[PDB]
DNA sequence: CGGTGCAACAAAT
DNA sequence: TGATAAGCAATGCTTTTTTGGC
DNA sequence: GGCCAAAAAAGCATT
DNA sequence: GCTTATCAATTTGTTGCACC
């Protein structure tokens, strides 16, 4: 799996960024996306996809193990809608 | 917030890095993420989320506009699962 | 550079 | 598991965003 | 940095 | 219109990555 470390090293090799600035930049990148979503804002990354917020109202649930009918509290969740460019790129891929 | 707006925000915060490098860095990270998925490998960033590929069986679909049948092949589609920190921080309720 | 502890993970249930 | 919510097959037209030069 | 027009990508219809 | 995803609780095993 791709990790931050791997992403950092890649910026180092490809752009010559210092292993320190590279590491900080990767982290700031994900944090900035969380901040926007945290502030109720949509995040649209052209060529990749969109991180959208959806508000859900409580609905019927239960314990998968026991079966005790427990409700699913209402909540605001983050979703990702991959764009067409990215979808085309991975359609014929295969789990490595 | 769009990709350019994100780059603008990062640039301001990373004053020690030339705006240009930040922009090149963001474009590079996104390609590294897309490329990883195209290679059929997952992405797992603790506290943000993980991206994986979901399989879609072949099926007889339709051109929703005309109603004509279309034969679709099996395929894989990206899928994102938000992480704990992100779920919490995002959930206003 | 590399070693370690562990909340965040995945998957079963 | 099971009630409920979300996403999508084709594709032409519109709108937004990016790109690259000044 | 902005301004511009052309291209790329997304958005819409409905998806 | 039909298909896929959301989610509930707990246990068990894996890993990103902060820290040393």
């Amino acid at each position: 799996a791709l990790t931050k470390a791997e992403m950092s090293e890649y910026l180092f090799d490809k752009l010559g960024l210092s292993k320190r600035d590279a590491k900080e930049l990767v982290e700031l990148f994900f944090e900035e996306i969380r901040r926007a979503l945290e502030n109720g804002e949509q995040v649209k990354l052209s060529g990749f996809g969109n991180f959208d917020l959806r508000d859900k109202n409580q609905r019927p649930g239960r314990n998968p193990k026991t079966g005790e009918d427990i409700p699913i509290t209402a909540r605001r969740v983050v979703t990702f809608r991959p764009g067409q460019k990215l979808k085309s790129r991975v359609e014929n891929a295969s789990p490595k | 917030m769009t990709k350019s707006e994100l780059i603008e925000r990062l640039a301001t915060q990373q004053s020690h890095i030339p705006a240009k490098t930040v922009e090149d860095a963001v474009k590079e990270m996104l390609e590294h993420m897309a490329s990883t998925l195209a290679q059929g490998e997952r992405i797992e960033i603790r506290g943000f989320g993980s991206f994986s590929l979901h399989y879609r069986a072949p099926r007889t679909g339709r051109n929703p506009k005309t109603g004509d049948k279309v034969e679709l092949e099996g395929k894989y589609v990206p899928h994102f699962k938000p992480g704990k920190e992100l779920r919490d921080r995002a959930n206003i309720y």
